[PDB]
């Protein structure tokens, strides 16, 4: 969805360097401050909040 | 084993250098019954071809055939395919129609050629188009075969492109031109280059029509493969100046080096198969009155003297030496570009246009544009190190980077550009409709009159 | 003072009626002031000497269209290749008569090799017309070979693109093996029974033995094959009730070649309507000057429209085949061929016979099951798909919620970790 | 020179699966090949930070 | 209003540039201003060009 859009190529190039397998990897990474942000569906992040 | 090498009249190749092509060669000869037969022949008709094939196969069981054609008939190699379906002998097509881009081989065939498929040559031409950023392109094809896979490979490349190519539907030529509806298709041209896929006489007819109609301007470039251009010893009439052709027939890496490499591959496969199986000479007895241990699945990864000459599954070379030539005003074909085993080298980095091609020419629509790197306006970064492609909301530029302080030489490094003024110039090119020529200033900052010197 | 017509031909009464057709072509167009002659070459098993006879009898003949007329060859190679390979040296079209292979239907290898018969892939269109008879969508494709199989699969994809639908499963394999029975059981596991087969004789006998071994000839199964599958032991090993095709005037050799010679003669007289008539050059002695009216002859032949014919309205399509041929639809009723339908240019007409199926009644078997067993897959989503290993062996810890409701679980199958 | 699919779509289109019950991210690319259903859940996109 | 630019025809058709000018038309309402026989010719060419 971000690869389709015409001006979102910079965030595509940023996110393609650190692609993670599962979402819980990103959860533990932002828990241990390995990341700083994560694009994800809303209600699932509300549930994990 | 016994290898007979017959030729015609291509590259003015005589016979005595073929007699001298065996003496110092094969010093570590583990096959003992190796003999060479150097022959020449004027007649390139299939009757004499079948006659000499039967004479050499009946001539003490020759297991190697090396032939280079000088004519413009690729079906001779298909004739060799009919020879490969009957003799079942490893045969190599070397020059001309014996090694043109043929359609499809057979699993029952043991024939091979020098060169590659049309898909790797299309990949080289699309790499040229990627390096030169000509995203506005055409595709003009006749009904000459080998076109379905070629156009299909182009469509699967554009449909799976990270570049954003601008493509029109395929211009098709059905029959000999009426100059009523095919003229409309040539007036349905897509700009900035012309890509052509046809035969030799069809190329003569299409270039004659484009010369009579004036489709050879400075914007409409001409990029063709070897199948459109033809053989190198003869150059036909009515050719536009600036005809970029992609072939593999080198004059420096001439025909003698190619047949020496072919003899090296054949002797290498024979010496590698003789140590595995004993009774290597097993051919057909005679043509009158009609094998398992063959080299069909054994000599694929062959390499003699470090030459990248491995075999494909379709019967070609995996990474052959591709030669990209142009045409000047002096009717000469000069080498410009070469192809590495992974990349594509470009000698003439500053791309020439060959301005002496037609009568009238303005220097319109291209405006020399210079700028300086400012962070909210002019963001200049490197190109992608993996794909070599600026993303299509960025524009290319060149910079005259001097190498070191002692030398005065500088290169033209191409870099991607995003920012505010980039979008300003792109919207001006949308509205005012002018093509940009963006580069950077290398003298320094914006500008100052240093004692009546700016 | 003659124009030769080349044929690779065996029977001598057929030579007599061939010369009679040449005479009937010479009777019309009385203003044409040059004569014809015939040339025919017979059976020789050695193909090198076949090509030798071709290049000795056709280069020095200045022929316009060549007719290869040997279907019942004892060699299993079935190669009319050297005639087209010799005539393609000056781009001269040979009009074939015998085979229907995709390798001879190809515009890539064969430059301008036309014929008077369509390939087998159009039979799939007839099978698509069968899809218009019984109104069936989910199909199963099994092809032994790979040369004609790619063309048949491409034609079937074109047919399904015309409906804007897709097939269920296609299969290709190595012709000669016997352990494709697992793929036939996978086809049994599919939700349809439409069995479409493209195979040779031995491959058809192999899959008939595999179908009898797996009892694939019961109720609901839709058996539908082509022309090679009703010959030899494939005719013997076929189940009673299989539906096959038949080419009208396909094995009728004489009338088909007579209509072909009529088409060739009218195409030659149509080619002589205009100017720039170049003969094929005598290439036997040092001549490679190409016959440059090749595309001119192709423009005449590919646009040649006809209305006369014993076989029917014969006309060349975009590939140079038979347009809109009437076909026959046969049934194997107790090892006996029973005609159960005819086929127009685009329509099927069943006769008054009974379409007997290998299952139960003569009515059509609706072989689309209601899919009682389904397959569910999902990704491990944290709030959605909780995956937990069992306690001891295959059991689930039935726990409650905060309101006493037990969490309804399910027994799934999942891998441990990723591939590294 | 052809792109393919993997994952749940790669196991569905290969015939190994029949129906996918999952958080299906509805887009335009998948609808060109397969059919969708009417969504049970309505949900967008956001950013999780610390 | 959405006005396409003025298509100009000199005389009876060459069938080399007039067809190109008629292919420039992409709108819905064609405002034709010519004679009666020229209107017959232009409607015949538009029927031929679809
Ligand atoms: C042609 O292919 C050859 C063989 O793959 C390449 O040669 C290799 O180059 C790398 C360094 O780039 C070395 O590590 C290898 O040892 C080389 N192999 C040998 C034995 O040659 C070569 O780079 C390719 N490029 C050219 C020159 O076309
Ligand atoms: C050909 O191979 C298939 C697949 O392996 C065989 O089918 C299975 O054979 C095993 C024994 O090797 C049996 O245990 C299975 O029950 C068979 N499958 C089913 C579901 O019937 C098949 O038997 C082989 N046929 C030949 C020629 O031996
Ligand atoms: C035969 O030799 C002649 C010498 O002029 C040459 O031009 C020609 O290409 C050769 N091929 C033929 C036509 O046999
Ligand atoms: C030849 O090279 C190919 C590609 O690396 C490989 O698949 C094949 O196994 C090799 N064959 C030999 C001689 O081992
Ligand atoms: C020239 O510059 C390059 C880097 O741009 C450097 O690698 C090279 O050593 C320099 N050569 C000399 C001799 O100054
Ligand atoms: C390069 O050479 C010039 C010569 O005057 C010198 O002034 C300068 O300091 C040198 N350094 C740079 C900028 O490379
Ligand atoms: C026709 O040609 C054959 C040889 O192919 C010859 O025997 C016969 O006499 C010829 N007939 C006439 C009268 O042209
Ligand atoms: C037919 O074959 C299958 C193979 O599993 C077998 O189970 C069945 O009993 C056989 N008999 C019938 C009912 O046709
Ligand atoms: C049918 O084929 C036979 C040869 O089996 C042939 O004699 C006859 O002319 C053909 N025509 C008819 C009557 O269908
Ligand atoms: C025949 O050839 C001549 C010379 O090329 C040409 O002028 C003429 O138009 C051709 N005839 C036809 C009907 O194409
Ligand atoms: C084939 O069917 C057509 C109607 O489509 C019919 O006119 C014709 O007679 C049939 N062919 C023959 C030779 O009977
Ligand atoms: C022939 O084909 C036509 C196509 O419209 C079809 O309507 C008709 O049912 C077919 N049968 C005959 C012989 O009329």
């Amino acid at each position: 969805y971000f690869r389709r859009q015409v001006e979102l190529s910079t965030m595509y190039r940023h996110m393609e360097k650190h692609n993670y397998e599962s979402a819980a990897e990103a959860i533990q990474a932002v828990r241990d401050n390995k990341l700083h942000a994560f694009i994800w569906d809303s209600a699932v992040l509300e549930f994990e909040a | 084993l016994n290898i007979a090498v017959l030729l015609g009249h291509s590259h003015d190749v005589t016979e005595r250098e073929l007699r001298n092509l065996w003496g110092p060669e094969q010093a570590t000869g583990l096959p003992l019954d190796v003999n060479v037969v150097a022959l020449l022949m004027n007649r390139t008709d299939p009757k004499s071809l079948i006659t000499h094939v039967c004479d050499l196969m009946s001539g003490a069981r020759i297991h190697g055939l090396v032939f280079g054609d000088d004519t413009d008939q690729e079906a001779v190699a298909q004739m060799l395919d009919f020879i490969s379906s009957q003799t079942f002998i490893p045969i190599l097509g070397i020059h001309g129609g014996a090694s043109m881009i043929m359609a499809d081989k057979d699993p029952t065939s043991t024939f091979f050629q020098f060169g590659a498929s049309i898909q790797q040559q299309a990949t080289v031409m699309l790499k040229i188009m990627q390096d030169y950023d000509w995203h506005v392109f055409s595709l003009v094809t006749t009904i000459f075969p080998g076109y379905r896979d070629f156009i299909s490979f182009i469509k699967t490349t554009v449909d799976n492109s990270f570049v954003g190519w601008d493509m029109q539907n395929v211009i098709t030529l059905d029959t000999s031109f009426e100059d009523a509806k095919t003229q409309v298709q040539l007036k349905k041209i897509h700009s900035s280059v012309i890509l052509l896929y046809c035969s030799k006489d069809e190329a003569v007819l299409i270039l004659s029509e484009a010369r009579s109609l004036g489709l050879t301007g400075y914007d409409f470039f001409w990029i063709v493969p070897s199948l459109v251009s033809g053989n190198t010893e003869l150059i036909p009439k009515e050719f536009p100046s600036g005809l970029i052709s992609v072939s593999y027939d080198d004059w420096d890496y001439s025909l003698e080096a190619r047949v020496r490499d072919g003899l090296g591959i054949l002797t290498t496969a024979a010496s590698s198969m003789l140590e595995k199986f004993s009774y290597i000479p097993e051919a057909k007895a005679s043509c009158y009155g009609q094998p398992l241990h063959t080299l069909h699945q054994f000599m694929v990864n062959v390499t003699w003297d470090g030459k990248d000459l491995s075999f494909t599954e379709e019967g070609y070379q995996v990474h052959p030496r591709l030669v990209v030539i142009v045409l000047n005003k002096d009717r000469e074909w000069e080498k410009v570009g070469k192809w590495e085993n992974q990349t594509l080298s470009l000698r003439h980095a500053v791309w020439p246009r060959y301005k002496s091609f037609s009568d009238c020419e303005p220097d319109d629509n291209h405006l020399s544009i210079v700028t300086l790197e400012e962070a909210p306006f002019v963001i200049v970064e490197d190109i992608d190190p993996l794909t070599e492609t600026c993303v299509r909301n960025t524009v290319p530029c060149r910079k005259f980077v001097k190498i070191n302080n002692s030398t005065n030489e500088g290169m033209n490094v191409k870099k991607c550009c995003k920012g505010f003024c980039i979008d300003i110039l792109k919207k001006l090119s949308r509205t005012v409709k002018f093509t940009y020529d963006l580069y950077l200033v290398t003298n320094g900052k914006h500008g100052k009159k240093v004692n009546n010197v700016w | 003072k003659i124009v030769n017509i080349g044929a690779v031909l065996s029977t001598r009464k057929h030579e007599q009626m061939f010369r009679e057709a040449v005479n009937q072509a010479n009777k019309r167009h009385g203003s044409w002031k040059i004569q014809l002659n015939a040339t025919s070459v017979t059976h020789k098993p050695n193909a090198i000497q076949m090509a030798l006879s071709v290049c000795e009898d056709l280069i020095s003949s200045q022929v316009y269209a060549i007719l290869v007329s040997h279907p019942p060859t004892p060699n299993d190679h079935f190669t009319p290749t050297p005639v087209s390979y010799t005539a393609g040296f000056y781009r001269i079209p040979v009009l074939g008569l015998t085979t229907r292979m995709s390798i001879y239907s190809d515009k890539s290898i064969h430059l301008s090799f036309l014929r008077t018969v369509p390939p087998y892939s159009h039979q799939s269109s007839v099978w698509f017309e069968m899809m218009r008879v019984y109104n069936w969508n989910h199909i199963i494709l099994l092809v032994s070979d790979d040369h004609e199989g790619r063309a048949a699969q491409k034609r079937l994809e074109t047919l399904l693109e015309e409906r804007e639908s897709k097939a269920e499963k296609v299969l290709q394999f190595d012709p000669g093996t016997k352990n494709v029975t697992a793929l036939l059981m996978e086809a049994r596991e599919l939700e349809a029974r439409v069995i479409i087969l493209s195979a040779s004789e031995d491959d058809a006998a192999t899959v008939y033995r595999a179908a009898a071994m797996l009892n694939m000839t019961g109720s609901g199964y839709v058996w539908l094959v082509g022309e090679r599958e009703i010959s030899g032991n494939a005719l013997r090993y076929a189940p009673d009730g299989i539906i096959g095709l038949q080419l009208i005037n396909g094995k009728n050799e004489s009338a088909h070649i007579s209509d072909a010679v009529g088409v060739v003669a009218q195409a030659v007289h149509e080619l002589l309507e205009k100017e720039n008539i170049t003969d094929p050059p005598r290439g036997c002695v040092g001549n490679t000057n190409i016959w440059k009216t090749g595309p001119l002859f192709k423009r005449v032949l590919m646009s040649s429209k006809y209305a006369d014919g014993v076989t029917g309205r014969v006309e060349f399509n975009e590939d140079g085949d038979r347009k809109f041929a009437n076909y026959s639809i046969m049934n194997l009723q107790n090892r006996k061929l029973v005609q159960v339908g005819i086929y127009n240019g685009t329509h099927v007409i069943p006769n008054d016979r009974k379409i007997i199926w290998p299952g139960g009644e003569t009515e059509k078997p609706r072989g689309y099951q209601m899919s009682t067993r389904l397959k569910i897959v999902t990704i491990h989503q944290e709030p959605f798909v909780y995956v937990k290993p069992t306690m001891s062996d295959g059991t689930c810890k039935e726990e409650f919620t905060v309101n006493g409701d037990p969490v309804k679980k399910v027994i799934c199958t999942g891998p441990n970790d990723t591939s590294p | 020179n052809k792109k393919e699919w993997n994952g749940m779509m790669g196991e569905l289109l290969s015939g190994q699966a029949d129906m996918i019950v999952a958080p299906l991210t509805i887009n335009n690319e998948r609808a060109q090949y397969i059919e969708f259903s009417k969504p049970f859940k309505y949900q967008g996109l956001t950013i999780l930070v610390k």
